[PDB]
RNA sequence: ACGAGAACACGUAUGCCGAAGUAUAUAAAU
């Protein structure tokens, strides 16, 4: 995929970025993205339990209050499909595309950090 | 280990008849020629080795057949090779030849396995400079070098960035580091570096 | 050769933060990848401690060569003396009640404190972030003493009660005088793994 | 070698905002969801009103080479000079008695402060909003300071005391200038804990 | 004339540094390049722990000649009184289990450990890196031990396994006493490959 | 190719080496290679596994990231070509040229540690 | 060699090991030259049946020494951990003479 | 009826032994 790779290089406007979007602006969102990673390393199967499925909900509820307080990280979130994918994982409930998930989010972040004022 | 050098004279066929052609080929004077000869590899032969722990086994005609320590027995024989062209004046040559034998081995065996160049360049120049950081630098075994020999005999440029690598993760002067580099980098220097490094040990 | 087994639990007081693996993160580990404390930390600390409990000249400042039972607790082998550890540190993991209750509270592990270095002559307080372990967190901890003489057994555990004692009224970590790193011991057991010592007598609080 | 344990606990006097976490939020104990002090606050304002208290040269600003004093009283070794922290301030945490009062009275933990700004020639309101901690509340903390000279001892305890003082008259987190940061002190004890130390 | 089989599997509970090539790495297998277990560790640090478990003199230390019954199972022949060994340690191979549970949950077989020192009257920190297998990894083993005398075959079993049970709770490998490498044994078994010599009445913990 | 694994030495500048780079913040990317190589490794036949693919592209993600850490970093990574030959890697999908990519990346490497502050 | 080659593998390993005295616990460096782990060797036996009535006892021998080596070790060391060996693609031909093969078995 | 014939470059020992990811620096000026 690395379809991030190409947002984030459209999104380099005139030098702003997805109208001036910044990695400290993402933090919380990272952070809890990892959390649930860790937690989501712990464990063994690939079916993954009704409480992790709630933090699943819970991450998507960060999501939509970051994107509802700053208007960039919205833009950002809306164009990079993020409720989008985050929807398919929820529906889909299976381990390995949540690591799936970490990779691109993590690859978004890096990417942005890469062109940055 | 021992070691045991075996030297002939190269031009004696030609010194002992043809000598000096047309007119001194008397009888007395090529027997004067003989007579020095056999006084030298009878006597010098004799003086000269005092200061090397060598027994004579064999001296005489044009068959020098010597052995001894390995160290003591290259270092004489080089003392023998410049006394010669000191008492030869530089017209009789010698070629010799120094081969390492593990010590009990039947010698009669050992018999039939067996210049300013290895002088100067590797005993003189690299020994010297080897033997100087290696003193400088300690915890430097057989290991060390032994990690240099495998890099020097695998003779590929990967290998010489491994060389690199391996010499940046010593603590020897830079000069010390940077000469082995440019050793190296030489084939002729590299296989004298390569010489100078198996005298080492 | 006896040796003797010791265990124990740490529960960190105020935030601990090794910050080995570094924007600079601690210790995590590897196959759980949660964060444990490194032996070697304990073991440094633990030594310096009681090697200032005990005298320690400029010259004995020098080179690291220390107190003589200390040295024996703890083993140099240096000035060519016959000197093998006696008590092995190993390393400490987050045990699994930690992770359970955590888990059915939702809570982190580790936090992110952010701190302002504020430079004289200049007013301006500079962001640094620091990672540090959650408070009320819990290691396990396995303790191996080996009794090289019979009758100095009692005499090192004695010094071993003093270092241990020294750990809960200091940090253990990185930077602890901005206060974090305070931890402390519970449910100290020993056992004699391998042997026939008695350890019923010997105690650790 | 000894070790001397200082407990004692703060009480807040005016509203208090330290906000490390940042609508703008407080630092908060994560096993408990609950306001704390990071001790690091305590050292650095420490440091700071004591350098202020002492000579403070502007090329001594400059270089960040403090008072030998404070210096030493709490390590720095960053003009080359090995110097180990005498003292350490840890973190602090709500007390027992406090969140049982809280709950019986039912006293919110937190306060939001409106700060609506107002601008000359314009007068247009736009509120801000700030969170403090309930004030009068009590956290228990510790210090614990180090012997490394059982002669010096009397001096640096001397001048933590007077700086005591100094930071219940000042204040401590951020916005000291609009009234947050003044906490006082109460039930300091004293008792040596490792060591044969006369106290 | 018979040949007793033992196998089973090493388990890292704590990193492992064997680090024989030696910044300062472990040893590797060339052909798959990934750790080992030279069986001169584990036979070394067996017969180490299992000498010192018995009466050893200064004389006999120094002339490494060891007691009779530990020098019968590891053999010295040396001079004089020759004993042939008896039991021959193998290496010890990184399994395939674990080789495929890390790749499918995307684990690193090695960590780099980054390690502090200070040094005393400068207080000046001079760091180190050191590389440890990961935990949990599990090695394959394989003993093989000779019957040169039937009569004696439970009690050399026994003295094995008292030496197992010591290198459970000691180390292997470096850093012994600053953490690494405490190790345990897993699903051993005994079966006898040549012979015809029953080995079920075999065990070793 | 080789031009630039001898750059290093032309890039040797006062008393900086690319622009002061150090062997501590590249470390990962040796450890990242190395991991990568084990596998190539354990793998025997030519054609890649696509898990093996998405390494790759977790790969150029770090490589990404470190650059956009460290501006040295940066500078090392792309005038010697890192990206282009990371992806024409990638294309190729062949272990050998992947093997060819570590040994160009281990020279690399070493010659920078060769000069050292 | 053509995996090796192609796989860029040295044939040799070097191998470090160490030996501690008692009494002194000093450090005593040592090098052992080992040959790499996996690679084959391709080796040739002949048996010259000088006795029809007796081949098939000498075969089962054999059998045994072969299985023997290969719970064994070769060279030095073989105590410390070095030297196991197994047997591949073991095929029996007659050469000389007209005697059967097809039921001689060698693991 | 081959300067032949028999003959394991074997047996002992491992990478140790000590090192603390450490040293100050307010989530800040409305």
């Amino acid at each position: 995929m690395t379809f991030a790779h190409e947002v984030v290089k459209s999104n380099v406007k005139n030098q702003v970025l997805f109208n001036g979007l910044t990695t400290s602006k993402l933090r919380n969102l990272m952070e809890q993205v990892n959390r649930l990673y860790t937690i989501a390393f712990n464990s063994n199967e690939d079916q993954l339990n009704e409480e992790f499925i709630d933090e699943l909900e819970y991450l998507k509820i960060k999501f939509y209050y970051e994107a509802g307080r700053e208007k960039s990280v919205d833009e950002f979130l809306k164009k990079t499909l993020m409720f989008p994918i985050i929807d398919r994982v929820i529906k889909k409930e299976s381990k390995k595309f949540f690591l799936d998930y970490c990779k691109y989010f993590e690859a978004l972040v890096a990417y942005a950090k890469y062109y940055q004022k | 280990r021992l070691g045991v050098v075996r030297a002939d004279i190269d031009n004696l066929g030609a010194t002992f008849i043809s000598g000096i052609p047309e007119k001194y080929n008397s009888i007395s004077r090529t027997a004067t020629l003989s007579r020095q000869l056999s006084l030298f590899f009878k006597y010098e032969l004799n003086h000269l080795l005092e200061n090397y722990q060598i027994t004579a086994i064999y001296s005489g005609g044009d068959d020098l057949f010597l052995i001894g320590a390995w160290d003591d027995i290259i270092e004489a024989s080089i003392y023998i090779n410049d006394k010669f062209k000191e008492f030869t004046l530089d017209k009789l040559t010698l070629s010799a030849g120094v081969g390492m034998f593990s010590g009990k081995y039947p010698v009669s065996k050992m018999a039939f396995e067996t210049w300013d160049e290895f002088k100067k360049n590797i005993l003189e120049e690299k020994l010297l400079v080897l033997q100087q950081g290696f003193s400088q630098t300690d915890e430097h075994g057989k290991a060390f070098i032994y990690k240099m020999l495998a890099l020097l005999r695998n003779n590929e440029a990967i290998n010489i960035a491994r060389l690199a690598y391996l010499l940046a993760r010593s603590k020897m002067n830079e000069d010390f580091t940077s000469k082995i580099f440019n050793w190296a980098q030489n084939d002729k220097d590299k296989n004298q570096l390569i010489t100078a490094l198996e005298y080492y040990i | 050769y006896s040796k003797i087994k010791i265990s124990g639990t740490i529960e960190v007081v105020t935030g601990l933060h090794i910050g080995g693996g570094g924007d600079s993160p601690v210790v995590r580990d590897l196959q759980t990848k949660l964060p444990i404390i490194p032996g070697s930390s304990i073991k440094g600390k633990m030594r310096n401690l009681l090697a200032k409990h005990f005298g320690l000249k400029m010259k004995q400042e020098s080179h690291n060569q220390d107190d003589e039972r200390v040295l024996r607790l703890f083993g140099s082998s240096e000035k060519g003396n016959i000197q093998r550890a006696r008590l092995q540190i190993s390393d400490a993991f987050f045990s699994e009640k930690t992770k359970e209750h955590f888990a059915q509270n939702d809570i982190a592990y580790t936090e992110t404190k952010f701190e302002n270095t504020i430079n004289r002559l200049t007013a301006v307080a500079n962001p640094r972030q620091i990672e540090r372990v959650t408070r009320g967190s819990e290691f396990d901890f396995v303790f191996i003493y080996n009794v090289d003489e019979e009758s100095q057994v009692e005499d090192d555990f004695e010094n071993i009660e003093k270092a241990i004692h020294l750990l809960e009224n200091d940090y253990l970590g990185g930077g602890g005088t901005r206060g974090n790193g305070r931890i402390q011991f519970k449910d100290t057991n020993i056992e004699t793994v391998v042997g026939e010592y008695d350890s019923t007598n010997l105690k650790i609080k």
